């Protein structure tokens, strides 16, 4: 723990200098040995879950709870947590004369979260009775919702 | 801001009320029917609090005309008085043991022998707690009396 | 005597001391304004300052704070201890009279309490209902209602069960019609920036005030963000320099949502505060464990906070130390029977300690155990003294 | 100006996933209010030094900082090691009444909130009130009366 | 042998016990060294010949 | 960069938990050299350039 | 304790697993030492008797 943060200090010192996507994916200070003493595995006996369909449940229910216990420096996931994937078609992009920048802009402007405030705001005029929070366009959930994009 | 074509000025005070207000309007603190403010100190024990009774003693001279300090919620004199009452009971136990000692030995010097022992051992126990890194707290002075 | 009298004497942690101060929690129905909450904090300050002026010193009240626009906390100090004699002037009776007259206020859950000795254990549980399968908040709330309803309906073990998080209150929902938005000429960045800066403000820049940096805040005027149909105002400048109102490209409605979304260990959760019936913590915990098992699929349970210090032995530390003292005495008297006669005096002082504990109506606290061991030590100091000469 | 439907998902979720790779811990709570602010309240195992595990949290916090929203980075997060009991609260009033409610918290936040809390035994002091800030309360009518946007 | 074992209660509660379990034991040791060193000496110096 | 290697742009909520989204080419369009001649871009006079 | 606190940390997630998920331990070095030390203890007892 002494020299674990001597590294973190200079790491944060260098973080604003790294590229933007590197800051997005992020760096890490993983204090650990080099030997993965025990590896545990999860399978589906019935076969009702596929290869990619087994790493998500272990990354959304076990990858965070297990590694918050001591004696766990850095656990490597054999597989990967789910992510929404949009595999664009350059033909259909040009067939409508669109750039991948347009796709990125649309999905970044219509899947983001919103500052919304509240009715009956924090500094009031004397006499207001009802105060309630405002909600606007929130994130999307599944493939069907991402199918509908302007 | 916007510059109209007829040579007209559009400023921010034209379309907004500007005022030196509060950063947040969620918290208001009315003391006793009079508006006030203040801060609570989150958790040493008395050195922590006495080093703020003195850190704030440096800012009293240069306060504007009207500002007064109050201590509406304070738990340091609580312990500071409880421990002192335990010490008073210590002294009263010393005298109440001296009474029985004189009742049985009938001599000032004879009862002086057990009377000297208790404070010697008590100061020695203070020194031992200094050695083991313990603290003069609500529960150790009680052990000194016990 | 000793066994029956001692196993029948209840035990507790520590004496709740009059610290010259206490606090008052003020909770209001979800939706009330800061003015209507100040209306109740008003009565709190009124009671403390203008109901009985014998034990009140300074009632530091605060509106809109205490634990997290409808909450409040009343701090208060008491007069000097000498000026408050008797049980009728200690924190117990003061807060009792206070809370009893306080509960008679409509549309307000307000009650006073003392500061427990240590602020980590406090009242002897803290239940946690856990979303183990991502069921969602609006179904975990169904599970929580099912558990809360069938908890106080079995009062043979527990009552006064309640959730820590607060109940869902209506929320205003806006649907920005993306089609109409980009067709009329507005950009979504402009829409969301206008909405966020008009409702909630925005931290943009900083300025210097008297040789020190402070913040600036762009926000709506107070009289323009307190009505639903005021959302139809706040035009935006768009493609052909045209001003578009929100009522033309936004739908408005009421909805439901949680304002106190709790999470435990990284998963959605809801905490529950409750105590055992006037029964130990273990049996109440077991009843909660069974009742939590009678819940929809995917809902788990956990213990934390005021109950995790347990669930992981004084006779274990006694019975062996007894025979250790017996070993010392056996090396002392060069015998095995003689050392029994010294520890034969163990009940002789414990019986009197128990009699004096049950006399004043007190409890077997940590202090009582300390004094019990001290009296056992003195009983040994006497018995060994006698038996050494006798041998 | 946010909601629990937002900050639980746009800030709290991004933290609860990045709190991973740390020494002994007990549990990770989480709140989410209609005023935005979230407190996670990590916990020691009764045997870890305060300064030791105070920065094990800070490491993962900085690891997750570039992933949080922009205004969240502006207002900033904090690692406030402290207990839960505010032993002593001190108050400041004006006897003459020459200073109003909002006009008493500034002088205590620009002359006392920084000097007092730089002394040890002070984990996290909560200000009953708020430091001054310039406020521009815009008028949407006058904004549209001149055809201007916020 | 009766006062020391209390210093082994585990958790937030046993740390309370430790204070007595150390203070009282140190008090015994010091008072016994006193009854061995000072009390016999004082009995030899401050007692009237009977 | 988005056609070859993807890009981490936004995040979404899946069953009460945050996951990532990835804009990337379809598999069958990034495994040949001459596929680089495709992927036009919209430019000055709204024109697509290969 | 590091490994046994995961044999128990994962014992809490077994009830709520969907139909089909099974856990295996394909690479494990904790029973290796846990058995080697016990065999050393057995040799200790055998040396006592010998």
């Amino acid at each position: 723990d002494i020299a674990q943060v001597q590294v973190q200090n200079k790491l944060q010192l260098a973080m604003p200098l790294l590229p933007q996507e590197v800051q997005q994916q992020g760096v890490s200070v993983e204090k650990s040995s080099s030997s993965f003493l025990m590896v545990v595995g999860v399978i589906n006996t019935d076969g009702t879950m596929t290869q990619e369909d087994i790493s998500d449940y272990v990354a959304a229910n076990m990858k965070d709870a297990i590694s918050r216990t001591s004696g766990v420096g850095d656990v490597q996931l054999f597989g990967s947590q789910y992510a929404m994937r949009i595999w664009m078609n350059p033909n259909e992009l040009n067939k409508f004369q669109l750039t991948p920048v347009d796709v990125i802009t649309a999905i970044k402007a219509q899947n983001a979260q919103v500052a919304a405030g509240q009715l009956g705001g924090t500094p009031p005029v004397k006499g207001q009775q009802l105060n309630a929070s405002i909600i606007a366009q929130t994130r999307l959930t599944s493939t069907e919702e991402f199918g509908k994009i302007l | 801001l916007k510059v109209n074509q007829d040579g007209s000025r559009v400023l921010l005070r034209d379309v907004a009320k500007i005022e030196l207000g509060g950063e947040n309007y969620d918290i208001i603190a009315e003391f006793n029917g009079q508006p006030a403010s203040g801060l609570g100190i989150k958790l040493n024990a008395l050195d922590t609090a006495a080093a703020i009774r003195a850190e704030l003693a440096k800012m009293e001279p240069f306060f504007p005309s009207g500002l007064k300090i109050v201590y509406p919620y304070d738990t340091t004199p609580f312990v500071k008085i409880s421990i002192h009452e335990v010490v008073k009971t210590l002294v009263e136990a010393i005298i109440l043991v001296f009474l029985v000692m004189y009742l049985f030995l009938q001599n000032f010097r004879a009862t002086l022998i057990p009377t000297i022992a208790v404070p010697v051992v008590l100061l020695g126990t203070f020194a031992v707690l200094a050695a083991f890194g313990f603290s003069i707290n609500t529960l150790t002075m009680f052990g000194m009396v016990l | 005597g000793m066994a029956y009298l001692f196993v029948r004497l209840p035990s507790s942690f520590l004496p709740d001391e009059d610290q010259g101060v206490f606090m008052t929690m003020v909770q209001l129905p979800a939706g009330a304004t800061q003015e209507r909450t100040q209306k109740v904090l008003n009565e709190v300050t009124h009671y403390y300052l203008t109901k009985e002026k014998n034990n009140v010193e300074s009632v530091f009240a605060v509106n809109g704070f205490g634990f997290a626009q409808n909450t409040g906390i009343a701090f208060v100090s008491l007069k000097d201890w000498a000026d408050r004699p008797g049980e009728e002037n200690k924190v117990e009776a003061i807060t009792m009279r206070a809370t009893r007259a306080f509960s008679q206020i409509k549309d307000a859950m307000v009650f006073a309490f003392n500061l427990p000795a240590i602020v980590e254990l406090g009242t002897a549980f803290d239940f946690e209902l856990i979303d183990q399968a991502g069921l969602g908040h609006e179904k975990l709330t169904q599970a929580r209602n099912q558990l809360l309803a069938e908890a106080a309906k079995h009062p043979d073990m527990l009552t006064s069960v309640r959730p820590n998080g607060l109940e869902d209150t209506p929320q205003f929902k806006i649907d920005i019609d993306q089609e109409k938005a980009q067709a009329l000429g507005v950009s979504i960045n402009d829409i969301n920036t206008t909405l966020g800066a008009a409702w909630g403000g925005s931290y943009v820049n900083d300025f210097i005030d008297r040789g020190r940096v402070k913040k600036v805040y762009v926000m709506s005027e107070a009289k323009y963000r307190m009505l639903p149909d005021d959302i139809g105002d706040w035009y935006v400048r768009a493609a052909d320099g045209q001003m578009v109102p929100f009522s033309a490209f936004s739908s408005s409605r009421w909805e439901y949502g949680s304002p106190r979304l709790e999470r435990y260990n990284g998963l959605p959760s809801m905490e529950i505060l409750g105590q055992a019936a006037p029964k130990s913590t273990g049996e109440a915990m077991e009843l909660m464990e069974q009742l939590a098992s009678k819940l929809p699929t995917g809902v788990g349970y956990d213990w934390t906070g005021m109950s995790y210090q347990e669930r992981l032995q004084a006779p274990s530390l006694y019975a062996i130390s007894l025979i250790v003292v017996f070993l010392c005495l056996a090396a002392l008297y060069e015998s095995w029977s003689i050392p029994f006669s010294v520890m034969l005096v163990v009940p002789l002082g414990v019986i009197g300690a128990l009699l004096a504990a049950t006399f004043r109506g007190l409890t077997n606290d940590v202090y009582f155990q300390v004094g019990l061991l001290t009296t056992i030590g003195l009983s040994a100091k006497n018995a060994i003294l006698i038996v050494e000469f006798a041998k | 100006g946010a909601d629990a439907k937002t900050v639980q998902d746009t800030v709290t979720q991004v933290i609860e996933q990045n709190m991973n790779g740390i020494d002994n811990l007990m549990y990770m709570s989480s709140n989410s209010d209609s005023t935005g602010t979230v407190q996670i309240t990590l916990t020691f195992e009764s045997g870890t030094d305060a300064d030791i595990a105070q920065v094990q949290v800070q490491n993962k916090l900085q690891l997750a900082m570039p992933l949080l929203p922009q205004e969240v980075q502006q207002q900033g997060v904090s690692v406030e090691k402290s207990s839960s009991s505010f032993l002593m609260v001190v108050g400041v009033i004006n006897t003459d009444g020459t200073m109003t409610q909002e006009d008493i918290s500034d002088y205590v936040a620009a002359n006392m909130k920084d000097a007092i809390s730089r002394t040890s035994g002070v984990g996290d002091v909560q200000l009953f009130g708020s430091q001054y800030a310039m406020r521009i309360w815009m008028n949407p009518n006058e904004l549209n009366k001149f055809q201007l946007t916020p | 042998a009766v006062f020391v074992p209390m210093a082994f209660f585990g958790g937030s509660t046993g740390a309370i016990y430790r204070q007595f379990s150390i203070t009282i034991v140190s008090a015994m040791a010091l008072s016994v060294l006193v009854a061995l060193i000072l009390t016999p000496a004082l009995c030899a110096t401050m007692l009237k010949p009977i």
